[PDB]
């Protein structure tokens, strides 16, 4: 849905990500083309030295189907990831918002 | 490697 999208390369989501529109936190979870099952979390911030940016998160699988992007917490989809990162930074570069 | 953010 709106948040997800599927076979977006890097760069696309680069160009989508920094269009005017987008604010900070603004973020979008894809899915590669090639190997299906491997997802990555594309987010814009601000760097200090750079300016906006678009930064990108590896999300690993866990062997039970579940997720993660940081040991410390682990999620049972995609869904309460998103609601977990939207709440609360805890760990990236800024909390995700819409 | 890709280059993906180390987080912690």
């Amino acid at each position: 849905g709106s948040w997800f999208f599927k076979n977006l390369s890097r760069k696309d989501a680069e160009r989508q990500l920094l269009a005017p529109g987008n604010t900070h936190g603004s973020f979008l979870i894809r899915e590669s083309e090639s190997t299906a099952g491997s997802f990555s979390l594309s987010v814009r911030d601000f760097d200090q030295n750079q300016g906006e940016v678009v930064k990108h998160y590896k999300i690993r699988n866990l062997d039970n189907g579940g997720f993660y992007i940081s040991p410390r917490i682990t999620f049972p989809g995609l869904h309460e990831l998103v609601r977990h990162y939207t709440n609360a930074s805890d760990g990236l570069c800024t909390r995700l918002s819409r | 490697e890709g280059d993906f953010e180390e987080v912690l």
